[PDB]
């Protein structure tokens, strides 16, 4: 159970 | 009509020849229009339309953010490939070939989409009068296709899941 | 301001069941704020994070026992509704710029101590000791020694002031103030410091030396029904003048 | 002997439907998606779950941000003009069809935007509710979306099926036919 | 238990030497951060690394995402490098920042000319004893009987004259107390100068 990684989405403005 | 508003974000990891060459392409959309891009081969945000310029100017002024994103080629992309190379990449599913009357060669239930299908009449590849449907994605990690020959009779199927080519012939 | 995070107060002492409110001003332009609670084992316990006014995440304890808000154009705050002994720790505030990032920049932190009885609180006695003549003959340097004694809790900040200006060069302060009585608990504390200057400088009587100790104790709102003076937050000083041969 | 692949993380938040979506794609097929409401990872094939993991509250956090961003983009854009790209529908069978032999019908809705459709299966002119499966909104190379609808059935020369797809870009609900 | 494996726990460096701190990660980290807490100081931000190496003065930091580690290198150790060092990184497959176990770094100054001595100071009428100018090899031990107090050793730096010196302070109220017997509890240098 090695967990896939994801991109963090940033707040705009 | 009916007004709608969509904030869409696709982060694509492109692998050419395994984890050797990798590029990350993040695309921000608003409704039907792509407005922002992050191309790892560029290393910065670029606005595709004026709508995305504020984000570009804002985020590019953050070196430590850009430093992280350029690095996401290793920390995320190559990371995930390491995981998915255990079951997704090497996944193989053997095709099921069926022939029925124009002569139809039905290749179904196979993965991956790498497939070669030829028509042999009398042992020569009839490289003409070939009507194919193209590759069709069933959406459940299986493919299917119909390759047809318009003559008034054997077809061969080559596939990465097949050590030796599969052949079927009609009467 | 920035790039600096201002946490106030530096120290805080409260009686069990009292409210403990502490404040934090995130760096200028920084919308992300984190609250961490660090114990004696250098463990960082997450409490709550904001972006501007909206709370992104918090834990069960902070939800039930703490109340926090980060008002627009106003200092962020974290308040314990009912203080208990277990809440004695260092509360750290960290601000960022981009939620999808790290690059925390921590504040000075607020040291909170929760005790049963506030009658144990004592201000520090400050005493300055003049350079020994032996050292001057032997080394051509002059060491002043400052002693702060009999205070509680161990919440003090010592500084040396020469001729109205804070100095740092040649200054040495104990890392941790020591218990005057290791046996027993709630014991009052002691703290020492040295300021070494050239012999010629100490022998100039126009030069003014001051040892200043900031004590963090009770506030004006806190009740005090004892005979002795109210042990509030205050400055306690002692000083000495230059002395010729 | 060259492995050439693609992994896509697609997420969005949609108004006025007030729904968000999160999924991972590998070479055009769904690896998984996250039920935003339920907060649990939904692997496209059950067999995947033995090999990988995804922390779901990560996806929830994103959509929360995507929600907020949508308001920012709305206020930003001077005029948001409604425009629609109509779907193209195709119905066909997962396997070669044999009479009396269990099979699956596939409704391939492709090349559309926004991600909102009404899709209805029709056995002999009437809607079916039993044996139907649905796919979240899948990504493409472009800005458009893709979707799959499935129907389990037993073949007979008496039955004929249809897949009917309605989308804000179509004048008339598109109905695609399939019989033996 | 859910922190980053950071080694070593504690560290002593002679002034002008160097050594390395290291974090071991249990998975691919997105980026690494290094902190230092002074003596009564705030947490000072040292580095933010996402890849490769960064160098800041006498500090160099390295981060290898793949090999799952990060190192902080101190060279030419100075007095002000003393403190507690923390690393902090967030995993690529989570949303949460996790911290290292911490490293306590103590830097021992180089005393060129040791001059161990004990002086007595009068109130500007209390009196105190000052053990000073000894080398870093000398260890100060706590006073036993409860009426005499001794502080741990401390280093001061006269920047103007490029001179550093160790010092410890001892005091009491008991009438049997004299500077001669103040620091008897410790193993002091044999040639300690005793005035008066
Ligand atoms: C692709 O990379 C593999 C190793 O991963 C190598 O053996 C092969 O020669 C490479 N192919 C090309 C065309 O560079
Ligand atoms: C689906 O049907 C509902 C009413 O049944 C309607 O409000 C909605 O607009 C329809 N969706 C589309 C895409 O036409």
């Amino acid at each position: 159970a090695n967990g896939v990684a994801f991109f963090l989405t940033p707040f705009k403005a | 009509s009916r007004p709608w508003f969509l904030e869409y974000c696709k982060s694509e990891c492109h692998f050419y020849n395994g984890t050797q060459r990798v590029r990350l392409l993040v695309r921000y959309f608003y409704n039907l229009e792509e407005n922002l891009r992050f191309d790892s081969d560029v290393g910065e945000f670029r606005a595709v339309t004026e709508l995305g310029r504020p984000d570009a100017e804002n985020w590019n002024s953050q070196p430590e953010f850009l430093e992280q994103k350029r690095a996401e080629v290793d920390t995320v992309c190559r990371h995930n490939y390491e995981i998915f190379d255990n079951f997704l990449v090497p996944r193989r599913v053997e095709p099921t070939v069926t022939v029925y009357p124009l002569l139809v060669c039905s290749v179904s239930d196979f993965y991956p989409g790498n497939i070669e299908v030829r028509w042999f009449r009398n042992g020569k590849e009839e490289k003409t009068g070939i009507v194919s449907t193209g590759l069709v994605r069933n959406g459940d990690w299986t493919f299917q296709t119909l390759v047809m020959l318009e003559t008034v009779y054997t077809c061969q199927v080559e596939h990465p899941s097949l050590t030796d080519p599969v052949t079927v012939e009609w009467k | 301001s920035g790039g600096k995070v201002i946490q106030t107060p530096r120290y805080l002492v409260k009686g069990q069941g009292q409210k403990a409110k502490m404040r934090c001003i995130p760096e200028k332009g920084h919308p992300v704020v984190f609250w961490y609670q660090q114990n004696k084992n250098n463990e960082f316990k997450f409490l709550i994070n904001f972006q501007n006014q909206e709370v992104l995440q918090q834990i069960d304890m902070t939800e039930k026992r703490f109340s926090a808000e980060c008002p627009s154009n106003s200092p962020c705050s974290l308040e314990i509704q009912s203080s208990e002994a277990g809440d004695s720790a260092l509360y750290l505030c960290a601000s960022s710029l981009n939620n999808a990032n790290s690059d925390y920049t921590f504040g000075s932190g607020t040291r909170l101590l929760v005790i049963e009885d506030l009658k144990n609180v004592f201000p520090p006695e400050v005493a300055v000791f003049e350079p020994s003549e032996a050292e001057i003959s032997h080394t051509q340097k002059a060491t002043l020694v400052c002693l702060a004694t009999g205070f509680y809790p161990d919440h003090v900040e010592l500084s040396w002031w020469v001729n109205g200006k804070e100095v740092h060069s040649g200054v040495c302060t104990d890392p941790q103030p020591l218990k005057e009585q290791p046996a027993l608990n709630d014991s009052r504390y002691a703290l020492s410091s040295r300021l070494r200057v050239s012999a010629t400088f100490w022998q100039n009587p126009r030069n003014h030396f001051r040892c200043q100790v900031q004590f963090y104790g009770l506030s004006e709102n806190d009740e005090w029904t004892q005979d002795r003076a109210k042990p509030v937050t205050q400055i306690v000083s002692a000083e000495a003048w230059g002395r010729a041969d | 002997i060259k492995e050439e692949h693609t992994i896509i993380q697609a997420e969005f938040y949609l108004l006025p439907d007030k729904r968000g979506e999160f999924m991972f794609d590998f070479d055009g097929d769904e690896i998984f998606h996250v039920d935003i409401e339920k907060s649990e990872t939904i692997w496209r094939l059950e067999e995947f779950a033995k090999f990988a993991s995804f922390e779901a509250q990560g996806a929830l956090a994103n959509i929360a941000v995507d929600k907020a961003n949508l308001d920012v983009m709305k206020e930003r854009s001077n005029n948001t003009p409604d425009a629609n790209v109509a779907p193209e529908v195709t119905v066909l069978s997962r396997s070669p069809v044999n009479l009396g032999e269990p099979n699956i019908l596939i409704c391939f809705i492709d090349k559309f935007s926004p991600p909102v459709v009404n899709v209805t299966w029709l056995r002999n002119g009437r809607p079916v509710t039993e044996g139907v499966s649905e796919t979240v909104f899948l990504p493409r190379d472009d800005h458009l979306f893709r979707k799959f609808h499935y129907l389990t059935f037993l073949p007979s020369t008496d039955d004929f099926y249809d897949c009917e797809v309605d989308h804000w870009g179509l004048e008339e609900p598109l109905r695609k036919h399939w019989e033996f | 238990g859910d922190q980053v494996e950071q080694s070593p726990s504690a560290l002593s460096l002679h002034e002008g030497t160097g050594s390395a701190l290291r974090c071991n990660f249990t998975t691919t980290m997105r980026a690494v951060q290094w902190f230092r807490k002074n003596s009564r100081g705030s947490l000072i931000n040292l580095f933010y690394l996402a890849s490769g190496t960064k160098e800041n003065g006498r500090l160099k930091s390295a981060f290898d995402s793949k090999e799952r580690y990060s190192t902080l290198h101190i060279r030419d150790a100075q007095l002000e490098d003393s403190g507690t060092y923390f690393c902090a990184a967030e995993a690529s497959n989570t949303n949460k920042v996790v911290f290292g176990t911490g490293t306590r770094l103590q830097v021992l100054p180089n005393i060129q000319n040791p001059d161990p001595a004990v002086y007595q100071l009068r109130d500007s009428d209390k009196s105190v004893c000052l053990f000073t100018d000894f080398d870093s090899q000398t260890n100060v031990s706590q006073s036993k009987d409860s009426d005499v107090y001794i502080t741990d050793k401390c280093v001061l730096d006269m920047r103007s004259m490029d001179f550093k010196s160790n010092s410890a302070v001892a005091w009491s109220n008991k009438s049997d107390f004299a500077c001669a017997n103040a620091f008897n509890n410790s193993i002091i240098p044999e040639d300690t100068f005793f005035p008066s």
